[PDB]
């Protein structure tokens, strides 16, 4: 009764969801990923 | 005594992913500068001792 | 108490002898100590088979040979490692199916099926390696056909492949990185095995009625090491049939020719219990859509404790959907050792198409139909 | 970024006086008092502040209480304002913290009391809120069962105090009937408590005779007109227990009482329904007021005493007016002596200052009793459910034209009619009970 | 649905506009004296009661090494006698007009005042004056007084709270003057006389930092006339040696540090964390006072804990953490401090001190506007209460022309509060609390406590 | 000790003897013999060490024996009871009587004592004699049989007693009753003595 189950009682609102402030700080962490990727592999100039 | 900045501290500092890409672009240029001294040393105390001297030499 | 006074003594009496289990367990919840005794048989025939295999090209086959005709008792051995393979996953996917018929996995248990499914994985990856190792046929093409598959992922394709083969192609750092990486991943089998144990025992095991089985609980030491002794009993009848009797049965002929790269068999296929995926993978005409629907099988296996409702008897429609999936299984299961032909292949679709329909929408909605006509 | 301008400055512009000043009323505003057609009576008075009271008073307590339902009023009090057929806890408590408003349960000897605190703005809100959590509460199992132990440790505090066992015992001693039944009760009392006790409890108590609506700082006609569909009550009226004054004597035994507490009482003649007796007896409560705490450290020294504590209790129909003091363990009999010697010399005759200073003292409790819109919604809910009305400016006229040989033939009845005597604390000296009550005589 | 008993009223939250209570909300007169005291009345219209008395910008801050202590010896000694009335004069007296005479001696404040009936004003302003300007500061008092605060010194006759919030202030403000206690060490009283009394008295009870404030039944011109009577005989104040002048002389410095008072067989266990807050006069000071509101406070002897709007509130009475506690918002005339006090005991201390950390960290990231606009209905009803009793409204006079220096209208006040949302909470708890030093003090059974590199790991989040 | 000390409390007989102990005399007689739990929380092996230092002196022991010997009995306790002490003065007593209540707020019965002084003591033989006499007089309801049926209109329990001290005692009867009751066991106990 975690995951479908709190959907389908109703428990996920509006409210209680994650806010857009959230989200953005959240996703903030896909650059870090991208630049450690990149400095881990260096392939330098290779944008087309 | 001696005190970080406070505008230099909310740009670099406060956040993590802000923090981290910061921290490998310096982690980079602190290999290369320490590649460089390091080669710089090893060439300059061994010259004309290695082959790529007596390649130029034969030139 | 003596158990009281070293620590030792201390886990094993509470984990091993007064342990509290449900009283009215049946005998299909004797799966995991089968698995368990094979994991343990198949590590220690082959700590005691690595005393007598040369894993390099050119001494691999001579080196087997050699095992199975002059070392005393090293045909026993190696066909006891051989069929131990097949029975350890008989076990496990018994015990797998055990778990998807009651809904094992379901809250408070989600750790205790998700580190399932690692280990399985593991087990997988384990197996194909081991069976690359005696350096046949089979082992080297389906070593080829397999390693080379990660010429799907776009860009960086063929130097992860290369990185793998170690060169161009299967060859002798293959086979030697392989040695290496199947003799290491047992323990970690083991470790996760040990992690697994010890995720049940923080809110013990289900019970056949799906109840709640706090009142009814009975020491584990004395009342079921006897009801396990029975199934490892019947476990080693069986293993004994297939080690003395039936050494080849589950095998492929192929295998016992040395391994030549410039000429292919004309059907190339895995152990049994790869066969299933194989079909997944062979049914659909895209090497990359393969690829993505079997990462979608175990993504869907990983996400069952979340989405799956529904568990034995007294939830009768999935109860009775159950049957559907297990022969859609062994369906996909059968036709992973045939040739490919058109029938073969639309039938191979629409069991990957149902596969995936019971897996993403008949546990979740079906049980949840279940749960509003029983207490709605 | 935020508003920077610092708060020595005035603010900007942004800042206006656009609501203007509403004058203020010629006189000050009277109590105006009604009844609903369902028998519930209303009453309200009007004031400037912003603040708006609603209470209401409930005929109760520990007089309407039975052995079966022993310590139903302090379960009451903890109960209260929780889930009804309309809401439940979550969004009565929600909606009583949106408004910023505050609720409480009173209990007392013959009544109990629930209230909403709020602004003048909100006062429909605070209305319906207190309305729907009194008519319509549920007092549910698993609620009742959880705020047990909560009243469990509230009853064994309370019980740390001797003047409240005190307090208990001599309304025991005093009374035969409805007040001497026992308010603060051992916490053993209310180990065997459900639903169902406080359920029987509650419709014994509520009647529409018996229930008071009283507002403060609220206008009377909008409040009947809101009120009428709100407090439209049915029930029948449980019969209660008339108490009458008897007198006598008792004891307690306190194994680890540091001291030794003795308490003196008499009954007040008419209860709260004669204004003038109750006015004498707030004169005499202030008269027998020996160490009053008027400055910061201060040490006034009484030779026996270590406390003084007087009272003056007006039921209906009767009171209990007297003094609690207490002692040294070895001095008890000093103790009583004193205190005999105390309402003695005021039976002797008070003398002209120690009349003004008392009738100032209780002027003053009288005027800030109800200086607050709490206080002041609490005064007029009681005195109309004692009464049937309120009656402060006469209480005051009364205070004001005593004289002190209305006083002294006051304190002269009363040392006549016969005491109620208790002690308290691990009572290694004492003087014979028979002995006790005959310096009065 | 009921027709009658649904109506009005909904638990969502919505800001509530409260300018209609302005219109009739009293207006306050301020007269300043040729002497420099400033005369303070507002007149409630039917009001019955008066409280009135003297607010000074003075006290413990204010004392040296030397005679810390002086102020509140003063509270002790100023009511035993005068040299016009004595003791059981003076009591008779204030017996008569029916009232009772307080004081209050803080770090930066002092009141002396009287809650009295309509009719007694001049005799309480009499009264009042006689005991500041003509006390007799008896020798045999003082040794008489002595001797008590000795034997409740050596009982360590405290309570717990005030016992850790003096810890707190001595470590939060080292080598300052608001770190002294205001009772003062036990060799300043087992040395005390007649003379710093009277030195005390003499420099700082002066004109400019002295108020006479009267609420409730009062005329501002019969009040000026008996202040000018009375009163006008304070000396004025030397340019060189105002309030301005001794705080720029000796500053406040914060400093974040760690204490506790470690008992061997305590029940309890008091803890308070502590943030270095805001002045008086910084405009910050109205969000702290909406974020002290959002988190609030609570109590076990209430069971409607757990349907409590504050997240804090919610989490300590769910998982039952605390017996006690509250949010508080100290404030001084140069610094300030913000923080959360509470009493657990040896087991749930550790778990408390995270909760308090982790939702004193939450509010400079997600902040939604229901808990605002709850917040702010709150404190401007907590702003009309006090507006009930004219104790609390003569109070909040001599405090705002203290330290604000006038007096803030209620219009302003509502503007000011209404200003404040969820953007200027962010910012505001991002500039006091993200990554900033902290003070920690406990007392009691506090061997469970977590250390001071606990506590600043989790001032800020490594996640974001 | 404490527990013991419980367990004793919560007969309300007991409470009854020592409320009925302390209310009768003035003096030593009049002290607690089983206090509350509560009075022994600050005791140490220092104020028993200080009590039995109070008692102890070679004019207050009295070793007595039966099945013995006496002369084999005192040459062998001649070097053992060598007792050094001070003979403390002893709080003498007297009766006073009085009247006293004791609050159980979820007893189911109420108790009621009725006592009078024994004049004389152990000392006078027949004054003793005749207590004992009147304490077997008022026991009213003494079962001599297995399952005896005796039925009283009021009294649910009547325990009558005589006790005996150096120079005084007490001789009464302590008889229970209904909550509701207790002014007819009062009545019935009062017009048992005329
Ligand atoms: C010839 C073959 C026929 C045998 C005769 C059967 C008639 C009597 C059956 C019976 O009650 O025997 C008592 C008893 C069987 O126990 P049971 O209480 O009926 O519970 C087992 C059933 O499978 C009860 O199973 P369940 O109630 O848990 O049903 C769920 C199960 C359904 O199981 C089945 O329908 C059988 C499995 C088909 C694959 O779903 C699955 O397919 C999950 C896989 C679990 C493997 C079961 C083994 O017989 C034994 O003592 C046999 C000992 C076996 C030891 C070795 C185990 C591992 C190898
Ligand atoms: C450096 C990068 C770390 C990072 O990104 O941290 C983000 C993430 C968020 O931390 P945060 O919200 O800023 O602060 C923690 C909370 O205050 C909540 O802290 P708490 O008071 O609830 O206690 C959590 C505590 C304890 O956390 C645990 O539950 C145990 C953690 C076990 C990790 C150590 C295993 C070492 C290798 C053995 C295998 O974690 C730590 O001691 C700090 C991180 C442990 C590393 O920190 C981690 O939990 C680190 C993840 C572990 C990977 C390193
Ligand atoms: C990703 C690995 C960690 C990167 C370092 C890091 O996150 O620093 C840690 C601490 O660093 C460590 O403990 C890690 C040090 C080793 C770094 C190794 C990185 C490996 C990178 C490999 C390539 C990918 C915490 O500091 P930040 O939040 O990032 O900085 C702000 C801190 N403060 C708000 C308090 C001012
Ligand atoms: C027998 C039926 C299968 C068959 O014919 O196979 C051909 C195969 C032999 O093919 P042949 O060489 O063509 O005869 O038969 C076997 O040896 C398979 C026997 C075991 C059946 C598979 C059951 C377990 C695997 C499925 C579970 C995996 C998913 C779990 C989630
Ligand atoms: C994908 C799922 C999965 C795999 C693979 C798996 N387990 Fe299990 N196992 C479970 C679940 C779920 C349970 C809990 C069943 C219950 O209590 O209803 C369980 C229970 C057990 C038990 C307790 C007894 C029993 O059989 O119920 C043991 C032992 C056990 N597992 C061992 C193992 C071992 C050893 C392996 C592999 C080498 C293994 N498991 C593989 C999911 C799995
Ligand atoms: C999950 C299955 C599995 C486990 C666990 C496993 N193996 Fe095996 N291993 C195989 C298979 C299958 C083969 C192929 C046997 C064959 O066909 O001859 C193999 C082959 C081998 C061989 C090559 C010799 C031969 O006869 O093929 C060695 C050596 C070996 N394994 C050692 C080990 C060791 C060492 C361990 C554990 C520490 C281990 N194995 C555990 C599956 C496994
Ligand atoms: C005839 O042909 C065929 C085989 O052949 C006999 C097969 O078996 C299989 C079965 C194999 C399947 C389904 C895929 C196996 C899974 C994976 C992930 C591929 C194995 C990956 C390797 C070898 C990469 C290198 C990694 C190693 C050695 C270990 C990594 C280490 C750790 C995780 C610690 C199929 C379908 C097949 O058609
Ligand atoms: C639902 O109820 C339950 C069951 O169902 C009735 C179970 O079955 C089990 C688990 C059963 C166990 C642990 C016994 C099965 C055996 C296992 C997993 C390991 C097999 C090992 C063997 C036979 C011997 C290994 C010997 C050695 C020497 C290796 C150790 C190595 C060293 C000491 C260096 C559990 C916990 C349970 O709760
Ligand atoms: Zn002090």
């Amino acid at each position: 009764p975690i995951g479908v189950w709190s959907v389908f009682q109703g428990y996920v609102t509006p409210a209680r969801l994650p806010s857009i402030q959230t989200l953005t700080r959240v996703g903030a962490w896909g650059g870090v990923v991208v630049v450690g990727g990149l400095y881990m592999v260096q392939p330098w100039d290779w944008l087309a | 005594v001696m005190r970080l900045s406070e505008a230099l501290y909310q740009t670099f500092f406060k956040r993590s992913t802000v923090y981290i890409p910061m921290l490998l672009v310096g982690a980079y240029f602190s290999n290369e500068a320490i590649d460089y001294a390091v080669d710089k040393m090893w060439t300059t105390r061994n010259k004309g001792k290695l082959f790529s001297d007596i390649i130029a030499e034969r030139t | 108490r003596m158990h009281n006074k070293i620590q030792l003594l201390s886990v094993l009496n509470t984990h091993l002898v007064a342990y509290p289990t449900p009283m009215n367990l049946n005998y299909s919840w004797n799966g995991g100590s089968l698995a368990g005794m094979m994991l343990a048989s198949q590590m220690l025939t082959g700590i005691l088979l690595a005393m007598h295999y040369v894993g390099h090209v050119d001494y691999a086959f001579a080196s087997v040979q050699h095992l199975m005709t002059d070392v005393p008792s090293g045909m026993i051995l190696r066909y006891a490692h051989a069929n131990g393979a097949s029975l350890f996953f008989i076990v496990v996917y018994l015990h797998v199916l055990r778990g998807m018929y009651y809904g094992s996995g379901a809250q408070p248990r989600e750790i205790v099926w998700i580190s399932g499914v690692v280990i399985l994985l593991v087990m997988i990856i384990t197996a194909f390696i081991g069976y690359v190792l005696p350096w046949g046929q089979m082992s080297f093409w389906g070593a080829t056909v397999i390693t080379s598959l990660a010429t799907a992922i776009p860009v960086v394709g063929k130097h992860i492949m290369y990185w793998l083969w170690g060169g161009f192609s299967v060859d002798n750092p293959t086979l030697n990185r392989f040695y290496s990486f199947h003799y290491t991943l047992p323990f970690i089998l083991a470790g996760l095995s040990v992690f697994h144990i010890a995720a049940l025992h923080q809110y013990g095991s289900t019970n056949p009625l799906g109840v709640n089985s706090q009142s009814s609980l009975i020491s584990f030491g004395s009342y079921f090491g006897a009801k396990d002794l029975v199934g490892a009993l019947f476990l080693a009848l069986v293993f004994s049939i297939l080690v003395f009797f039936y050494p080849d049965l589950l095998g492929h002929p192929d295998n016992l020719i040395p391994a030549n790269p410039y000429s292919t068999p004309q059907h190339i296929v895995p152990e049994w219990y790869f066969l299933w995926v194989y079909a997944i993978l062979r049914s659909i005409p895209n090497k990359a859509m393969g690829v993505l629907a079997i990462g979608l099988v175990f993504a869907s296996l990983f996400a069952m404790p979340f989405i799956g409702l529904g568990g034995g008897k007294f939830r009768i429609i999935t109860e009775w959907l159950y049957w559907t999936f297990l022969a859609d299984v062994l369906l996909l299961t059968w036709l992973g050792g045939n040739e490919i032909t058109p029938i073969t292949s639309f039938v191979g679709q629409c069991c990957t198409a149902y596969l995936f329909f019971y897996l993403l929408v008949c546990q979740p909605l079906v049980g949840y139909l279940e749960t509003q006509f029983a207490h709605g | 970024g935020g508003g920077r301008v610092e708060v020595p400055l005035s603010e900007k512009l942004p800042a206006v006086t656009e609501p203007p000043r509403t004058s203020t009323p010629a006189t000050k505003p009277i109590v105006q008092t009604s009844s609903l057609r369902s028998g519930v009576k209303v009453a309200s008075i009007n004031t400037v502040s912003p603040i708006s009271s609603l209470v209401l008073f409930v005929e109760g307590g520990a007089a309407a209480e039975t052995p079966a339902t022993a310590g139903a009023s302090k379960v009451l009090e903890v109960a209260a304002f929780k889930a009804t057929a309309n809401r439940s806890t979550f969004r009565l408590t929600r909606e009583l913290e949106k408004i910023g408003a505050t609720s409480f349960a009173r209990a007392g000897r013959d009544h109990v009391a629930f209230g909403v605190d709020a602004t003048r703005l909100n006062q429909l809100e605070a209305l319906e809120i207190l309305a729907d959590a009194v008519v319509n509460a549920r007092y549910t199992y698993w609620e009742v069962r959880d705020s047990l132990d909560a009243v469990k440790e509230q009853l064994a505090a309370q019980l740390r105090n001797p003047l409240t066992a005190v307090n208990e015992v001599l309304h025991r001693t005093a009374f035969e009937g409805g007040l001497g039944h026992s308010l603060v009760v051992d916490p053993s009392v209310v180990d065997g408590f459900t639903n169902e006790t406080l359920k029987e409890y509650v419709h014994s108590i509520m009647a529409p005779s018996r229930v008071v609506l009283a507002a403060s700082g609220v206008d009377h006609a909008e409040l009947t007109a809101l009120a009428t569909p709100l407090l439209n009550l049915h029930g029948n009226a449980h019969p209660a227990p008339q108490s009458r004054y008897v007198g006598g004597a008792m004891n307690i035994i306190a194994p680890t009482s540091s001291l030794t507490y003795v308490g003196l009482a008499f009954e007040a003649k008419g209860g709260a329904g004669d204004i003038k007796s109750s006015a004498a007896a707030s004169v005499v409560k202030a008269l027998l007021d020996e160490a009053r705490p008027t400055m910061p450290y201060q040490r006034k020294e009484h030779e026996v005493f270590t406390s003084v504590n007087p009272f003056a209790f007006a039921y209906k129909g009767t009171g209990l007016v007297g003094v609690v003091a207490s002692g040294a363990p070895g001095k008890a009999g000093k103790v009583v002596d004193a205190l005999t010697a105390k309402v003695q010399s005021l039976a002797k005759g008070v003398t002209d200052v120690q009349l003004a200073t008392a009738k100032n003292m209780a002027l003053g409790e009288l005027r800030a009793s109800v200086a607050t819109a709490p206080g002041l919604a609490a005064a007029v809910g009681s005195s109309v459910l004692a009464t049937g009305k309120f009656s402060a400016n006469e209480v005051a006229a009364a205070l004001s034209g005593l004289t002190a040989a209305d006083v002294t033939s006051y304190v002269n009845a009363m040392i006549k009619t016969a005491p109620t005597f208790v002690t308290y604390g691990n009572l290694s000296s004492l003087p014979r009970v028979d002995s006790i009550a005959k310096r009065f005589a | 649905d009921a027709n009658p008993f649904l109506r009005f009223s909904n638990p969502r939250p919505s800001p509530i506009d409260h300018t209609p209570l302005l219109s009739t909300l009293p207006e306050t007169r301020i007269t300043t004296l040729p002497n420099g005291l400033r005369v303070a009345t507002e007149a409630i219209p039917f009001a019955e009661t008066t409280t009135l008395g003297i607010w000074i910008n003075s006290g413990s801050r204010f004392e040296t090494d030397a005679n810390n202590g002086v102020a509140h010896f003063l509270e002790h000694i100023l009511f035993k006698g005068t040299k016009n009335r004595s003791v059981k004069e003076l009591e008779v007296e204030v017996e008569n007009m029916g009232g009772q005479l307080n004081a209050y001696t803080g770090r930066e404040q002092t009141c002396y005042y009287a809650k009295v009936m309509g009719k007694d004003v001049g005799k309480a302003v009499n009264i009042l004056s006689d005991i500041l300007l003509n006390s007799n500061l008896d020798a045999r008092a003082i040794d008489k007084e002595r001797d008590v605060i000795l034997r409740e010194m050596e009982e360590v006759n405290k309570q717990t709270s005030e016992l850790v919030f003096d810890h707190l202030h001595a470590t939060a403000f080292q080598y300052s003057p608001l770190g002294r206690t205001i009772l003062g060490p036990v060799e300043n009283i087992k040395s005390i006389n007649r003379d710093q009394l009277v030195e005390y008295m003499k420099t700082h009870y002066r004109g400019p930092r002295m108020v006479l404030a009267a609420a409730g039944a009062v005329n501002h011109d019969e009040l000026v006339k008996l202040a000018s009577d009375a009163f006008g005989s304070v000396p004025d104040e030397d340019a060189a040696t105002s309030v301005r002048s001794l705080l720029v002389k000796e500053p406040s410095r914060f400093t974040g540090s760690y204490v506790h008072d470690r008992f061997p067989d305590a029940s309890e266990c008091c803890m308070a964390v502590a943030f270095k807050g805001a002045s008086w006069t910084d405009p910050d000071s109205i969000p702290l006072m909406v974020m002290q509101t959002m988190l609030g406070g609570w109590d076990k002897n209430s069971t409607v804990g757990k349907h409590s709007s504050s997240a804090l509130v919610q989490t300590v009475a769910t998982e039952g953490l605390a017996d006690a506690f509250m949010a508080f918002n100290t404030n001084y005339h140069d610094t300030g401090l913000f923080g959360v006090y509470g009493v657990t005991d040896r087991d749930r201390s550790e778990d408390f001190a995270y909760a308090i950390m982790s939702n004193l960290t939450r509010m400079c990231f997600e902040v939604r506007d229901a808990d605002v606009a709850r917040a702010k209905n709150q404190l401007k009803a907590s702003l009309m209460f006090f507006q009930d009793s004219t104790h609390h409204v003569a109070e909040s006079i001599g405090r705002e022309l203290l330290v604000y220096g006038r007096r803030i209208p209620k219009a302003e006040m509502f503007a000011r509060i209404d200003a404040v949302d969820a953007n200027a909470i962010r910012a505001v708890a991002d500039r006091f609390i993200y990554d900033q030093d902290m003070a920690v003090a406990s007392a009691g059974d506090v061997q469970f406590v977590p250390d001071y590199n606990w506590f600043r790991r989790r001032s800020y989040w490594l996640r974001y």
